[PDB]
């Protein structure tokens, strides 16, 4: 058993990150003051779910957990919640004042003030680890913090910790719920800076989980708990193979021989099937034929694209409840014949499938339907290089006019690396053309 | 359509299913705090021309 | 990003800088005493941004009076919420500044500014993170324009690194104290440029014409215009003092609204509007609030926004209303005039919701622009200006202060080149 | 107040469109750049689709099928012929094709069905085209193996139809075009009105290099053809006139002997793409205009000869057929305050 920290960083990471350990917590049968009644070595063990939980003598499962946020409003709820006995007081660490929504006062300014103190309460967790895997980061691109101390995170836990492996998970901005106009180019500069430091990272467009929440869930105006909880269920499903008995992706370095045969091409598209409101009275129980098809429904996805347009290099299913391999065989051979799924000449066209036969475990009282199967596709399509080019746009539009670049100067960046952040993008792009056309 | 790597478990199964094959500086922790330096330098500059235009 | 220090400066400053702390402390349950009798929660869960909590759970404003004169202060304590402030809060030349901007900011200012200093220190001390500070002046007499910029001005030099916000009062020929309004208008307009993130331009031509033409009043006092000021202050401060899904400071606001950092004038607006006392009992529809709050008529600042391109706006719906309805409506104003939106600064209207609605309402809306169309206040002001300008006239009341024609001639200049800029972006 | 904007100004479709949308005083027109559209009128090269159907409160509607293009280009055309299970090598409506690129590549299978029309003593006659800009036209194809092992893209190497149908009088040759618009639902739309493109020279059959007899495209029949505008004006056929021909000349209908053949390619090649260009179930919304151009053969035989994706109009069709995109591809998804088209729908079951 090796283990995996999980940091989550701003608002977006740390709010994700409850919505997360309280799943975690659910599927383990770990109770909110850390008592797991199942586990019959206490004080210690080398199981599946300790990947994710060290163990006190007293019995408690505390998670390898850090939560970073540079003003105090969010973790203060985390440190007062449902889960305040769950966490050690020393993993929650809080600044006084924020990032103001800019990459440069979170990475330059702010950031330089709290570093250190952060990757010694790192230090703190993969001391008490027998084999550090990695780190599993939460973030957004959009915030000042989740884009800027991030990427300043990042660029020390390579120098500290080189052979470990790093995935994020990153919310990419959508301006139906995103707070601030500059996101463009705090998405822009902390993929740039961040880009060489990230085995694998998985984007979850709010855009996607909202329109998700509105058209499944009969939700008017979906809030961050609405598409935290979503969010959550989609990291379970990518996580659970970290935390359970199994032999697909079982260790972080899996993920990247798995879904990232290019390591700058390294964001696979998500996309999970069924999601069902609990209000919904009659609800008729979905096949292994009808969520695997459901996979391949661009309404489905973390992030709209077109994958019928692109090139796939890895695609895993990750199944959740009553699966067997032969439905999923007979599934995979209907969905050829009906689907355009092309992969790129030097990849076999093929699937890797994991089966955990424990349904998802929805949150008592969530927008979410217990449902007897349910599926996240990861696939590594070409497809997903739409969002760089509607992300890279915006920005070109504001940079013309060096609109907002003022506040990034002030806080001691110099304009060449806005330039420099975009050259690299525009690099990206082109890999991804040069790649899926 | 071939079925491989077939591991099962109690918790569940994993296997593989091919249908075509192949149709064929990492910086320093010195170099990051010059980085950091170089841009509180800049942005104390910027604090002495603001200090120095009010002295005016 | 908790503590705001407010400051309010001359007549105008301290008229409606004191109707602001009569309408907020209203809307937080706080009496006249700073006894908290209220009801909700909301109320008291940001409380501390314009509140010190002091000795038997009492609440006093983090507000400081500044004037050369004492009339209008000793016009504050003996008012309605005159005993909410703390006492040595009050400070107070005996000279008067004569509508003159040389006595506010270089003779009898100069006398005052440091035992100012003094208190807005013994306040910033106090503060568990000090957001700013925000100004409560006119920019037409002499004390709140003259001594209020050269507060400004202090205050960056020994606190360069917090947020510098004001509500100024631009004058006007049909509100009208004295001919020398231009010159003290433009001189402080040059000060604003330099030394503030974030200006709101209440324009006194604007407040005179909605209590005219749209409020039927025939003969508007300053209480009928500090009666729209007072709402609007309420209006724009809102995501500062209440919980909700945006939890804003001012520096959040700056960042977001000021894309170059000269052009951070806005044109705020309010609807519906409203003539104190009668108050009509039809409560307002979702679209008439959005179609209202972006009417010229409901603008404080006398500029067609038809006339300019919107850079950035900000929007705050008050009141229990349909979250959808309000996404509807503010997304159908873009989309139905996408041309009068900067096209080069995607998705620039931002839209926050409070469910405390302001006393006497079931719902409003208050609108904050940064539009290009504001350079239209300032090519007003520069022509009232160069009219005496290009006689020297009045200037002996200046240059009887030390002042020389050279600033004068400076301040007219960076005024003109701020509406070039306006100009430059309105083309893009 | 529906918005569009317009992004190809070359458009001799989409001018006339934007025109009859301005003049209903419900659809105002924005800037080229502005994202706030409902409608893209779009450019013809890297249409960034990407960026379709990402503004809230805005449905989005284009006038383009992405994939559409692999219809619309020779190259892929063929490929997609002859590796579509549903249109079979054996196809019997399209020109036995070869795609040969300058020095994958066909040739090595090109010559194999070639060397069998020497052995068989058949009129081996072949064209070849890329995607009069450069055509020709040979019998053996020393010189056309050759001929473009030398200038820049791919090229198809396709049968050239030997023995067409011959218009009276003149003994001439024609292509017919007709006008199909899929709408966001995927209804295939012909439009009633096609057109015959005729040559106004005799057809010769042993000199082929005479690009003129042989090339029926608008602009050739102009600069070369000095018999233009003789017979028809100016070298175009309209439908009522073709139907009285084949009826006083053959003694059958268009209806029979050509149009059930055209309505078969076009839902046939249509109903191939549709699972890959589809928008049923997407943020965006597509339609398109196609021009399909056939060639008739002496026994009435129709073939395809290409799809076009950026077709233009003929001059007296333009208002009729662009009010028709308005009211079937637009007014369906953004509506206001004798259908032209026959729907192309066949449900037999087996
Ligand atoms: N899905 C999701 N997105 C969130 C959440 N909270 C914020 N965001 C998004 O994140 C972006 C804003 O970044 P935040 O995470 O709030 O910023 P921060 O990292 O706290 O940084 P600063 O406040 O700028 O110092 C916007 O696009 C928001 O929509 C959340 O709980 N869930
Ligand atoms: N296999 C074939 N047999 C007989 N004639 C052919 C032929 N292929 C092409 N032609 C002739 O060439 C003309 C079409 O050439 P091509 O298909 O390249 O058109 P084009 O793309 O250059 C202009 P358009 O886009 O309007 O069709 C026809 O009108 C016909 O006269
Ligand atoms: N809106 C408004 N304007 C005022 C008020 N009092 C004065 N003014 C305007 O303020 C200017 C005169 O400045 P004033 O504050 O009296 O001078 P000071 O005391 O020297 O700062 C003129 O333009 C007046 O029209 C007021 O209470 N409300
Ligand atoms: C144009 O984009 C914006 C405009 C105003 C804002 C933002 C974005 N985002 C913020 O965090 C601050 N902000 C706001 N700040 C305040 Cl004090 N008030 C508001 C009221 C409505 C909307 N926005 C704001
Ligand atoms: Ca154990
Ligand atoms: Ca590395
Ligand atoms: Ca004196
Ligand atoms: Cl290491
Ligand atoms: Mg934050
Ligand atoms: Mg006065």
């Amino acid at each position: 058993m090796r283990e995996c920290i999980s940091i989550h960083v701003g608002q977006a990471g740390v709010q994700i990150g409850n919505a997360c350990w309280e799943l975690y917590c659910l599927e383990h049968g770990i109770q909110p003051d850390g008592q797991m009644p199942s586990d019959k070595t206490i004080g210690g063990g080398d199981d599946s779910f300790n990947t994710f939980f060290s163990e006190t003598g007293a019995g408690k499962h505390v998670p390898r957990a850090v939560f970073v946020d540079l003003e105090p409003t969010v973790i203060d709820e985390v440190r007062t919640g449902t889960y305040r006995q769950l966490f050690h007081p020393e993993q929650l660490i809080t600044g006084k004042e924020d990032a103001a929504n800019n990459y440069a006062r979170g990475h330059y300014t702010i950031g330089k003030e709290i570093i250190d103190l952060v990757l010694d309460r790192i230090r703190k967790l993969a001391d008490q680890c027998t084999g550090l895997q990695g780190f599993l980061v939460f973030h957004s691109f959009g915030g000042g913090t989740g884009s800027g101390f991030t990427s300043l995170l990042m660029e020390r836990l390579s120098v500290d910790y080189g052979k470990k492996s790093k995935l994020e998970f990153s919310i990419y901005p959508a301006p139906q719920v995103s707070t601030a106009v500059v996101e463009p180019y705090n998405s822009i500069l902390t993929t740039h800076t961040t880009l060489e430091h990230s085995d694998c990272a998985f984007m979850v467009d709010n855009e996607a989980i909202y329109d998700i929440c509105r058209r499944n869930l009969d939700i008017e105006r979906p809030t961050y708990t609405n598409l935290n909880r979503l969010i959550s269920q989609i990291v379970s499903s990518i996580t659970a193979s970290l935390r359970f008995d199994g032999a697909l992706n079982v260790d972080l370095t899996e993920f990247q021989t798995n879904l990232v045969p290019y390591p700058r091409i390294h964001f696979p598209l998500a996309t999970y099937a069924p999601v069902i409101s609990a209000e919904k009275a009659y609800h008729e129980q979905l096949s292994v034929a009808e969520i695997t098809n459901a996979c391949f429904e661009p309404a489905n996805q973390m992030v709209k694209c077109d994958p019928r347009h692109g090139k796939y290099m890895a695609c895993c299913l990750l199944y959740r409840g009553d699966v067997v391999p032969k439905d999923v065989n007979a599934a995979i051979a209907t969905i050829k014949t009906k689907r355009s799924i092309q992969f790129v000449d030097w990849c076999p066209t093929g699937f890797k499938v994991g089966i955990n036969y424990q349904p998802p475990t929805v949150v008592p009282g969530g927008d979410l339907a217990k449902v007897q199967r349910a599926v996240c596709m990861l696939s590594n399509t070409t497809a997903i290089a739409e969002a760089w080019a509607r992300l890279d746009h915006k920005f070109d539009l504001m940079y013309a006019k060096r609109a907002f670049v003022h506040w990034y100067v002030g806080e001691g960046m110099e304009e060449g690396e806005f330039s420099e952040a975009r050259e690299d993008m525009a690099a990206l792009e082109k890999d991804y053309e040069e790649v899926g056309v | 359509m071939e079925v491989i790597e077939l591991n099962k478990c109690t918790s569940g199964q994993s296997f593989e299913v091919i249908l075509k094959p192949p149709s064929f500086r990492d910086p320093s922790l010195e170099e990051i705090q010059k980085k950091l330096e170089a841009a509180e330098e800049r942005r104390k500059y910027q604090e002495a021309e603001l200090l120095k235009h009010l002295a005016e | 990003m908790r503590e705001i220090v407010h400051i309010q400066a001359g007549q105008c400053g301290n008229q409606i800088g004191a109707k602001f702390w009569e309408v907020i402390s209203d809307e937080h349950g706080i009496d006249p005493t700073g006894s908290y009798h209220g009801d909700s929660d909301l109320q008291l869960e940001r409380i501390n941004v314009y509140y010190n909590e002091a000795t038997g759970n009492k609440y006093v404003p983090r507000a400081i009076l500044v004037d050369l004169e004492p009339g209008t202060m000793d016009s504050v304590r003996s008012g309605p919420f005159g005993q909410i402030f703390r006492p040595d809060n009050f400070v107070f030349g005996q000279s008067g500044a004569g509508n003159n901007w040389a006595k506010g900011h270089y003779t009898e200012g100069a006398e005052l500014v440091d035992s100012v200093l003094d208190v807005v220190r013994k306040e910033s001390e106090s503060c568990d993170c000090l957001q700013g500070f925000q100004l409560t002046h006119s920019l037409g007499g002499g004390t709140g324009s003259g001594m209020g910029t050269l507060l400004i001005s202090k205050i960056r030099e020994e606190y360069p690194d917090r947020i510098m916000n004001t509500f100024s009062v631009m004058p006007s020929p049909k509100v009208s104290d004295t001919v020398v309004e231009p010159y003290n208008a433009t001189l402080s307009v040059h000060q604003l440029v330099e030394n503030t993130d974030e200006t709101y331009c209440i324009d006194n031509e604007a407040l005179y014409d909605i209590c005219f033409r749209t409020l039927k009043l025939t003969t508007p006092t300053y209480g009928d215009l500090n009666h729209l000021v007072s709402a609007t202050m309420s209006g724009v401060t809102t995501c500062l003092r209440f919980p909700g899904q945006l939890n804003a400071d001012l520096r959040k606001l700056a960042v977001n609204m000021v894309p170059f950092p000269r052009l951070h004038f806005f044109m705020p607006g309010f609807a519906p509007l409203t003539s104190r006392g009668s108050q009509q009992y039809r409560a307002l529809t979702v679209p008439e609030l959005t179609q209202q709050m972006f009417d010229s008529k409901n603008m404080m600042a006398a500029c067609d926004p038809r006339h300019g391109r919107y850079l950035t706006v900000a929007a705050i719906f008050r009141g229990r209303m349909s979250m959808k309805e309000v996404d509807e409506q503010m997304l159908n104003v873009q989309n139905k005039n996408s041309s009068y939106f900067v096209e080069w600064i995607p998705n620039n209207v931002k839209t926050a919701v409070c469910d405390i609605p302001p006393r006497g309402l079931k719902m409003s809306a208050t609108f904050i622009g940064n539009s290009t169309a504001i350079q239209e206040l300032f090519k007003r002001i520069s022509e009232q200006f160069t009219a005496m300008f290009r006689r020297k006239a009045f200037l002996h009341w200046y240059t009887g202060e030390g002042m020389d024609e050279m600033e004068f001639t400076e301040a007219e200049s960076n005024m003109n080149d701020l509406v070039s800029e306006y100009q430059q972006y309105q083309d893009a | 107040m529906y918005t569009f904007v317009v992004r190809d100004e070359n458009s001799s479709v989409y001018a006339e469109v934007s025109r009859l949308l301005l003049a209903t005083g419900q659809w105002k027109r924005l800037r080229k750049d502005n994202p706030r559209f409902n409608l893209m009128l779009g450019e013809r090269n890297r249409l960034p689709f990407g960026r379709l159907g990402h503004e809230p409160g805005l449905v989005q509607l284009v006038n383009y099928y992405r994939g559409a293009d692999k219809l619309c280009r020779k190259a892929s055309l063929v490929k997609l012929i002859k590796t579509s299970p549903e249109l079979s090598e054996s196809c019997t409506w399209f020109p036995e094709s070869y795609v040969i690129y300058p020095t994958t590549d066909e040739r090595e299978v090109f010559l194999a069905a070639y060397n069998r029309r020497r052995e068989g003593r058949e009129g081996n006659v072949w064209i070849a085209k890329s995607s009069g800009e450069g055509i020709l036209i040979s019998s053996e194809a020393s010189e056309l193996l050759d001929f473009i092992d030398e200038q820049g893209q791919v090229h198809v190497i396709q049968k050239y139809l030997e023995k067409p149908l011959l218009l009276e009088p003149g003994h001439r040759k024609f292509d017919i075009r007709s006008w199909v618009l899929v709408d966001h639902l995927y209804n295939i739309y012909l439009y009633r009105e096609g057109v015959l493109r005729t040559s106004s020279e005799p057809y010769n059959s042993a000199n082929f290099q005479d690009k003129t007899c042989h090339l029926t495209n608008h602009c050739i029949q102009k600069e070369y053809s000095k018999n233009y505008g003789r017979y028809e004006e100016g070298n175009e056929m309209f439908f009522e006139e073709f139907n009285q021909y084949l009826m006083d000349a053959l003694n059958t209908t268009l209806e029979n002997s050509i149009l059930l053949q055209i309505k078969h390619i076009i839902r046939s090649c249509l109903m191939c793409i549709e699972p890959a260009i589809s928008t049923k179930h997407l943020h965006y919304q597509s339609f398109q205009l196609f021009g399909f151009d056939f060639m008739v053969d002496e026994e009435l035989k129709v073939w395809l000869i290409e799809v076009n994706g950026a077709p233009a109009c003929a001059q007296k069709l333009y208002a009729e057929l662009c009010q028709g995109i308005v009211d079937v591809a637009i007014s369906s998804v953004f509506p206001l305050a004798t259908s032209i088209f026959i729907k192309l729908h066949h449900h037999h079951h087996h």
